[PDB]
């Protein structure tokens, strides 16, 4: 690596690897949740 | 020295709920 140098140049590089398990949920995007409600039909999303 | 193990030792594969079901 010097600064003269395109693909001999340093990259930074950040892989996000993201867990789908079965388990709880733990890291969420900023969607705001709303309250719980039964018997009537909804359209829902729980932890994605 | 050992012993017969039987058929101890399952465990739950996954934490999800299954019911009444022969799951292979």
């Amino acid at each position: 690596f010097q600064p003269t140098n395109v693909g001999y140049q340093p990259y930074r590089v950040v892989v996000l690897s993201f867990e789908l398990l079965h388990a709880p949920a733990t890291v969420c995007g900023p969607k705001k949740s709303t309250n719980l409600v039964k018997n009537k039909c909804v359209n829902f999303n729980f932890n994605g | 020295a050992y012993t017969n193990s039987f058929t101890r030792g399952v465990y739950y594969p996954d934490k999800v709920f299954r019911s009444s079901v022969l799951h292979s």
